[PDB]
């Protein structure tokens, strides 16, 4: 079923441009949208989404309204426009989930039974990754109710299509690719480092409250199962690396002998051409 | 056993495993065929190596280990992540 | 936000995910000779004589930048142990 | 001064503003020149015998009326003193055989462990070198025979016995050799532990200078410097 | 050029590291060496 | 080699030693630049009667060396020969750089116009209206509106 | 006699004058390297 | 000032006598001077060890903990390199 | 003029400290321009070629 998309920043102005159309008439202040996706191969693909009229009251939060001549008779235009274009999804705005979720997930399973609704935000000034992908099984629980239709997660990704930044790169003009080595991977760095080891501290903050007063992350074991996954390094109070001490040691030995003689090299690339081009061009007077 | 002592003694084996000394080797072969553990053991000295496990909880809601390692290792390489960034400083410029 | 996306998706690596780091120096030490004898046997053939003559053929050697950042990203993806370890 | 005041090194020592200008080289050169006599007069050696030959290849000079031999003559005086130094014919400009006329003998002295030779190339052959200054080597070129010897005999064997490296050299006994076994070592050098019941010494060669971790050691500082000559780089960029 | 106080002050010559190396050792380099073998 | 002398604490052959500190100063100026403690101790002395004289040779050995804190202390501990003494390089140098002080101390006076400025000796300010009466009998208009205007 | 030499002394800020100019010639060189 | 070198290799409480090389706090085979002296302000090395079983010389025997900071040498090295270009 | 020439030599200095500022940061930019120069130049290439003659 759904384990990767490819997603193509038209949907995404598509989200901002019905944004734009409910935001200064703000009243239910909410875009909640359907996600049409040209599926070819197990990887999903998209190039067009519309936004339904729609809104979802607080009070039972079940109250929602589609427009099903909008969505029968609009897709069909679009199909008759682009016959490979189809339904795959949907999308909304509001990124805490909801039971009113699960209704409309009843009723995006009929149209495509391994649908994908989308989680999106109108501002990421994120770390940043864009907007959410889920996938809706039944694995109902330990529990015993009636079917359960859970939201797990497909993890969401992002692919690309020929000319079509064709003017938004051009308007940007901040474009700069070919810098790694003093800045483009020190943003990784900040970014996997503070912002790994922060959503980490959200994970041991999290799960501490979960001591106090929370889940306790019982019968999902996985979470504590899963710290064993990272738990393959202990780092016991000498950090015991000490077996990797000559592994270590013959790693820096590689590339710092590198370093050695490829910089002695490169010195001599530099000065050689430096000073005679130089005192060529100094001592030509006129 | 708080690690750091991976490759280790057979004793505590023959020990808590109610076997004897000898029969070690059976052990730690057959294990290696269950599938719960795949390290190559030391066999000379009857040193053990281990690999990949099943965790059953740590201290009594994972207080401790937690705390000092996960939460220390957070400040560790957040910290000196701010180092790289000290030194990193106007490398950006 | 299509900047941020562009060099986010459109730049591969979602940066989480780039800290190739080796493999990559086999063969830019294959680079590293290669290129080298290259930018070797050319400037042999400079101008060692007192000609004023002025006709050049124009391939400007140089191969630095190659060498250059590359092995910066080969002592900064070295250091990705004591890095991202403690 | 070093014919007439003698205060005026430590003053040197508070007065050391660096000038790392050095234009012309010529007068940093022979600047290096007359402070390496003066390390030679404070005994300082291992600095010497590096600033010195520095002193020397930074001499771009010709004219070989013995300007640069006679300067390098007491130049490597300090690798007289070192206890080691190779043989002469890679040093001498015929030119100076003149004067050298006492200084190859003595290289042969010190290569050599001979007191008759010792005393005599001292008596008969001390002239000339007054004039520079070169009685200092008299009291420790027996300190050069010993040192020498040692470590011919120390690079050659990894285990020695003490009452036959007592009889390699023009040694005294074996008291004398534990005596000088102590005074071989004077400053960490490579590991001889005396086999302390009687069987001399138990030293060994010592190891791990085989590719990894002292040469990347020391890589970063060499190409510190290297660094400092793509300074020089940018410097020749900002020539103009 | 005066520097101030200097003023005031392959044949036979490769083959010197070895002959100062064999002047009172192996002087005659066979006589004995021919001869070292009927010594014991 | 005068440390020997400074081992007397009295001063009735400190003169004599101080008349030779000033006799082969030029000689021995790694001789004072440890002894910094003891001109130190002959300086914050209330019974030494040659403290101004100390700092004074302490003014030579900052000299050698070229110190302007140093020079700054000397304005202060060394009073009247560091104000009637003013014919010479080897005091017009150093009290030229307690000017540019002086100058500095008034882009300091002008950095904040309300009260509350930083202490100034009557010394080093001393000298700038001691050297400006000179620039007033010079009556040049130059010397009147250069350090008029440099005090700002 | 502080306040006569000083100026003099204004002519090592004048190096940077030198570089500038000839930075702004190297500047002049890639100008019309972009313009091919 | 006649030194202690050997005591900072093989004595402290037992060579038996260090007697046969003229070292002049080395006589006086035992009174309370020259136990004082094996005694004398300790056992001159320090840490971790005695003499009466010597550590050869003080045993140091860090780690390779310095590849760390010669990383951090790396580091600043591409710091430089950046201010190169 | 001692304290006019000296006030206003240190302002043109000034000035021409900040006037190299400009062209610094105008040849860090045109090196990265010259570079956008080279790839988006040089994307001009197969575009599915076609086969032909040179004469």
């Amino acid at each position: 079923a759904v384990q990767k998309v490819v997603v193509h920043p038209l949907v995404l102005l598509s989200v901002v441009d019905h944004f734009n159309r409910i935001g200064k008439v703000g009243n239910q202040k909410r875009v909640v949208g359907v996600l049409l996706g040209s599926w070819q191969k197990k990887v999903l693909d998209v190039s067009n989404s519309f936004a339904v009229p729609f809104d979802e009251d607080d009070k039972d939060d079940s109250v929602w309204f589609l427009d099903h001549d909008y969505l029968e008779n609009m897709y069909g235009m679009f199909k008759k426009v682009n016959a490979r274009e189809r339904i795959v999804g949907w999308y909304h705005t509001g990124p805490k989930l909801h039971k009113n979720d699960i209704a409309i997930n009843e009723l995006m399973k009929r149209y495509c039974p391994n649908s994908v609704l989308v989680i999106i935000d109108v501002k990421p000034k994120d770390l940043g990754l864009p907007t959410e992908a889920y996938i809706s099984v039944e694995e109902v629980h330990d529990d015993g109710t009636p079917t359960s239709k859970t939201f797990e997660h497909v993890t969401s990704e992002i692919g690309a299509e020929e000319a079509e930044e064709v003017g938004v790169e051009h308007l940007l003009r901040d474009i700069k690719d070919t810098t790694v080595g003093t800045l483009s991977q020190r943003i990784t760095n900040q970014v996997h480092g503070l912002k790994g080891l922060n959503s980490k501290l959200l994970d041991i903050r999290s799960y501490l409250e979960k001591v106090a007063t929370g889940k306790l992350p019982i019968n999902h074991q996985i979470i504590y199962q899963l710290q064993d996954v990272f738990n393959l390094l202990p780092d016991v109070s000498l950090q015991e690396f000490v077996k990797a001490f000559y592994l270590k040691t013959n790693d820096q030995m590689v590339v710092v002998y590198l370093a050695s003689l490829i910089r002695s090299v490169v010195a001599l690339h530099n000065l050689i051409n430096n000073k005679i081009a130089n005192r060529d061009a100094e001592k030509k007077e006129g | 056993r708080p690690a750091n002592h991976r490759q280790l003694t057979f004793e505590e084996i023959a020990k808590s495993a109610k076997i004897t000394v000898n029969e070690v080797e059976l052990l730690v072969m057959k294990a290696l065929s269950v599938g719960l553990v795949k390290g190559s053991i030391d066999e000379v000295d009857k040193r053990v190596h281990m690999t990949w496990v099943q965790p059953r909880v740590l201290d009594l809601q994972q207080i401790k280990g937690m705390k000092d390692r996960l939460e220390f290792w957070c400040t560790d390489v957040k910290s000196m992540e701010m180092l790289v960034e000290h030194q990193a400083h106007d490398i950006l410029t | 936000m299509l900047l941020n996306l562009h060099k986010k998706s459109w730049m591969e690596g979602l940066t989480l995910q780039d800290y190739v780091v080796k493999e990559m120096l086999e063969l830019a030490k294959n680079y590293n000779k290669a290129v080298e004898e290259e930018d070797k046997m050319t400037p042999e053939q400079l101008a060692i004589k007192n000609v004023g003559k002025q006709d050049p053929k124009r391939h400007l050697e140089e191969h630095v930048d190659v060498l250059m950042t590359s092995n910066i990203v080969q002592c900064l993806a070295a250091m990705l142990d004591t890095v991202v370890f403690k | 001064y070093l014919h007439y005041s003698l205060y005026d090194q430590a003053e040197k020592l508070v007065s050391k503003s660096v000038f790392p200008e050095q234009a012309n080289n010529n007068e940093w050169a022979r600047y290096l020149y007359y402070t390496g006599r003066i390390k030679a007069i404070q005994l300082e050696y291992s600095e010497a015998r590096r600033t010195m030959t520095n002193a020397l290849r930074k001499a771009p000079q010709h004219t070989a009326v013995g300007f640069k031999q006679t300067v390098h003559k007491l130049l490597i005086v300090v690798e007289l003193l070192l206890g080691e130094i190779p043989d002469r014919l890679q040093f001498r400009q015929p030119s100076l055989k003149r004067s050298l006329m006492p200084y190859f003998l003595l290289t042969q002295a010190v290569r050599t462990g001979n007191l008759a030779k010792f005393n005599q190339v001292l008596d008969q052959f001390g002239e000339k070198f007054q004039a520079d200054g070169t009685y200092t080597l008299i009291i420790r070129l027996r300190h050069n025979v010993i040192k020498t010897g040692v470590r011919m005999i120390s690079l050659s064997y990894s285990r020695i016995s003490l009452a036959d490296i007592a009889q390699k050299l023009q040694l005294d006994s074996p008291e004398d050799a534990e005596f000088i076994v102590a005074k071989a070592i004077r400053d960490g050098v490579i590991e001889a532990s005396i086999n302390h019941e009687k069987g001399y010494v138990q030293s060994k060669e010592m190891i791990d200078i085989y590719s990894t971790r002292e040469p990347q050691l020391a890589f970063h500082q060499r190409i510190s410097f290297c660094l400092d000559i793509h300074n020089m780089s940018v410097k020749a960029m900002r020539f103009p | 050029m005066s520097e101030k106080k200097q003023p005031v002050d392959e044949d036979n010559w490769d083959d010197d590291n070895v002959e100062d190396d064999f002047s009172n050792q192996l002087r005659a380099e066979l006589e004995k060496h021919g001869y070292k073998m009927e010594t014991s | 080699g005068i440390i020997s002398l400074l081992d007397e604490d009295e001063p009735q052959l400190k003169e004599f030693a101080l008349h030779k500190l000033n006799a082969v100063v030029n000689d021995f100026w790694a001789e004072i630049s440890e002894s910094v403690d003891k001109i130190e101790v002959l300086y914050e002395d209330e019974g030494f009667r040659s403290r101004q004289f100390a700092a004074l040779v302490a003014s030579k050995v900052f000299y050698h060396l070229g110190a302007f804190e140093e020079s700054l202390n000397y304005a202060l501990g060394a009073g009247d020969l560091f104000n009637v003494n003013d014919n010479s390089e080897y005091v017009e140098t150093i009290i030229a750089k307690c000017i540019d002080h002086y100058t500095k101390q008034c882009v300091e006076n002008a950095d904040l116009p309300e009260g509350e400025k930083k202490p100034i000796d009557q010394r080093l300010e001393g000298i700038v209206n001691k050297m400006f009466q000179r620039c007033l009998d010079d009556h040049k208009y130059k010397q009147a509106i250069g350090i008029a205007l440099e005090t700002r | 006699y502080l306040s006569k030499i000083e100026e003099l002394q204004l002519i090592v800020n004048d190096k940077s004058q030198n570089l500038r100019r000839l930075q702004a010639q190297r500047n002049e060189l890639n100008a019309k390297v972009r313009l091919l | 000032t006649i030194r202690d070198e050997i005591a900072g290799c093989i004595e402290k409480a037992y060579e038996k006598i260090l007697f046969t090389e003229a070292t002049r706090i080395l006589f006086f085979n035992t009174p309370k001077k020259m136990t004082d002296y094996a005694k004398k302000r300790g056992w001159v090395l320090g840490p971790n060890n005695y003499y009466s079983f010597a550590s050869q010389q003080q045993k140091p025997e860090d780690t390779t903990i310095p590849s760390t900071e010669l990383a951090k040498q790396v580091i600043e090295y591409a710091r430089q390199l950046e201010m190169i270009v | 003029d001692l304290y006019s020439r000296y006030k206003k030599l240190q302002q043109e200095l000034e000035f021409l400290e900040v006037q190299e500022e400009y062209i610094k940061d105008e040849q860090k930019n045109l090196k990265k321009e010259f570079l956008h120069a080279q790839e988006e130049v040089k994307r001009i290439q197969s575009i599915p070629l076609v086969i032909g003659q040179f004469l």
